[PDB]
């Protein structure tokens, strides 16, 4: 009911808007989110500043598992209610749970592996991903508007 | 942990030192057992991979302690 | 060696209601910069106020609407009761009445007084009711503090519940806008070396400038004692 | 990078590039030929000391360039 | 033959500045001085001592 031509199976699997190309191997992915880098020169090269809201809503399961874990929360609903508002016990078990947990930093035309790497976060205010100085030529990054894509890794293979 | 060098010398191998570090960090953590190592308040990745620094594990030394798990 | 000649404050200059410029005389070399600048930032961080903090305007819901008959938004008449300069005497918060009606400017001079609250500048002109027969009344909410509060952080949840026709503007308690201190040799005829410290602090007319560095010298000793003996 | 950083590369090779051919088609150090290569004339003195090392006289030049104007 | 005197006991006194988060407040600030003498007096006394 228009001027193209409807779309058919070897269409739906052929072509970029196929199934090869950009659904076998180009997929939205979970557990991620991008904010607007700026520098913190104060980090060491194996950490990035990561905000507060994004990391309390990556690592929300792993929250909700320490706080119904500690007692702090009685079932996974309380534990959600919990993080809901933001109290004050959500916050320690933040800075717990991302001690040890690297978050991969990714920019958007990763032209080598470098492109992507795994840094520690440490828990910044504000909404900006704070990126270390002599990461950027890495990624291609400066900081006037740049944006970088934060995924978390959730195995222990994948840590 | 911040360079990984010593527990890669170790081993000998980059994908290897991962592969034994994460089933030694999954007995630690689910499967449940002692660090070998004093955790410092470490997650169970940063303890497998300063036992494996100390030489105290090793894909050797866990299949043999599987070995003895069995003769329990 | 022999020992430091102490610094003592000589002399304070009002050169005008608000601009102010003490001198501390006797300083042996070295402290000059020291005690000038530890006590720039002392003053330009962690000065009390008396920050205006709410306003309850009547006939008025939200910052963004238009009393009939005042020729500003409530957002700007907000923005103009920020700057209000009051100084309390015995409460660490008033609640100023501020009546007004008939053609003309509403300076601060349109606020009745408590007698605890002195406004410094009563010329400050905070709207206009240009209309024969407009009348305008507020609620203000003095209040004293420290640093910079916005209404956002300060309205974490709430007390308990916040009526719909009260507004929040940002709490800037800081008395000083400027300091700028400069150390100069000293004529004194036991030595030639020892300078005195000159500070021209600029508040915004709420805080004597000997009452300022007093307490800006007890904020320092008072971590100074948390140095002194370490303790771990 | 800022987009116009690269622009910039972009430009700087641009223009040197056609600076350098047109200069290469100069080729002042030479050889003193005295005679045009295409009609045998005597090419006048003036145009050898201006372009030392010309083998054109004026007017088989300016031909030339008629026809490397269109092309081939 | 004069010689340059350092009478100080310090021999070299540097201070990083970190960050610090109370419970709410992550504003806050981390002192984190760093100083060697010469040995007429250990870090500790000549940091009180100033
Ligand atoms: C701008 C560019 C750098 C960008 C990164 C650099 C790198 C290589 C440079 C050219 C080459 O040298 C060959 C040639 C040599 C001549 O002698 C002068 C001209 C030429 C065309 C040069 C122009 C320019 O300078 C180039 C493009
Ligand atoms: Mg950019
Ligand atoms: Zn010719």
């Amino acid at each position: 009911s228009n001027k193209r031509p409807l779309k058919s199976l070897a269409d739906m699997i052929k072509g970029k808007q196929g199934r090869f190309r950009q659904n076998l191997l180009g997929k939205r992915v979970d557990y991620s989110g991008r904010s607007v880098i700026t520098v913190g020169p104060y980090l060491r090269l194996h950490q990035c500043g990561l905000p507060k809201k994004m990391a309390l809503e990556l690592f929300k399961p792993f929250i909700y598992g320490k706080l119904e874990l500690r007692g702090l929360a009685t079932t996974i609903k309380a534990a959600k209610k919990m993080v809901e508002r933001e109290e004050a016990v959500v916050w320690d078990i933040l800075d717990e749970v991302i001690r040890e947990h690297p978050v991969l930093l990714n920019r958007a035309p990763t032209l080598h592996r470098l492109g992507i790497q795994a840094f520690e976060p440490v828990l910044i205010e504000g909404k900006a991903i704070q990126l270390h100085p002599l990461v950027c030529a890495a990624y291609n990054a400066d900081f006037d508007g740049d944006q970088m894509a934060v995924h978390v890794p959730l195995t222990l293979e994948a840590q | 942990r911040v360079t990984v060098q010593d527990a890669v010398e170790k081993i000998g191998n980059r994908f290897d030192l991962v592969l034994v570090a994460a089933r030694r960090a999954r007995q630690m953590q689910v499967g449940g057992k002692d660090p070998l190592v004093p955790e410092e308040n470490d997650k169970t990745t940063v303890i497998a991979l300063r036992e494996i620094e100390e030489g105290l594990i090793n894909n050797q030394i866990l299949d043999v302690r599987e070995r003895q798990e069995q003769q329990e | 060696v022999t020992e430091f000649l102490k610094p003592r404050l000589v002399d304070i200059e009002q050169v005008s209601s608000t601009h102010a410029k003490v001198t501390l005389e006797p300083l042996e070399r070295g402290f000059g910069h020291t005690l000038g600048n530890a006590l720039r930032r002392i003053l330009l961080s962690s000065m009390p106020g008396c920050a205006v903090t709410e306003v309850e305007i009547d006939g008025v819901l939200h910052e963004y609407s238009t009393k009939e008959g005042v020729q500003e938004d409530i957002l700007e008449i907000l923005l103009n009761l920020k700057g209000l300069a009051v100084r309390v005497q015995g409460k660490d918060e008033v609640i100023l009445t501020l009546n007004k009606s008939g053609i003309g400017p509403v300076t601060a001079a349109d606020i009745t007084h408590d007698g605890d609250v002195e406004i410094v500048k009563p010329q400050h002109v905070i709207c206009h009711l240009t209309d024969e027969n407009a009348s305008i009344s507020m609620r203000i909410k003095v209040q004293r503090g420290r640093g910079y509060v916005p209404a956002s952080t300060r309205i974490h949840s709430e007390e308990d519940e916040r009526p719909i026709g009260r507004l929040l503007v940002d709490a800037c308690y800081s008395p000083v806008e400027r300091i700028a201190y400069n150390v100069e040799a000293a004529r004194v005829e036991q030595r030639t070396d020892l300078d005195k410290l000159v500070i021209e602090m600029e508040t915004n007319g709420t805080i004597d400038p000997e009452e300022a560095i007093r307490r800006a010298a007890t904020i320092l000793a008072e971590q100074l004692e948390a140095f002194v003996d370490l303790r771990d | 990078s800022d987009e116009a950083d690269e622009a910039y590369s972009v430009t700087e090779q641009l223009t040197m590039t056609g600076i350098n051919r047109i200069r290469q088609k100069i080729n002042a150090h030479g050889i003193p030929v005295y005679l045009c290569e295409a009609c045998g004339n005597p090419i006048p003195e003036a145009r050898r000391k201006i372009f030392p090392g010309v083998t054109l006289c004026v007017e088989c030049q300016a031909y030339q360039e008629r026809q490397r104007k269109h092309y081939a």
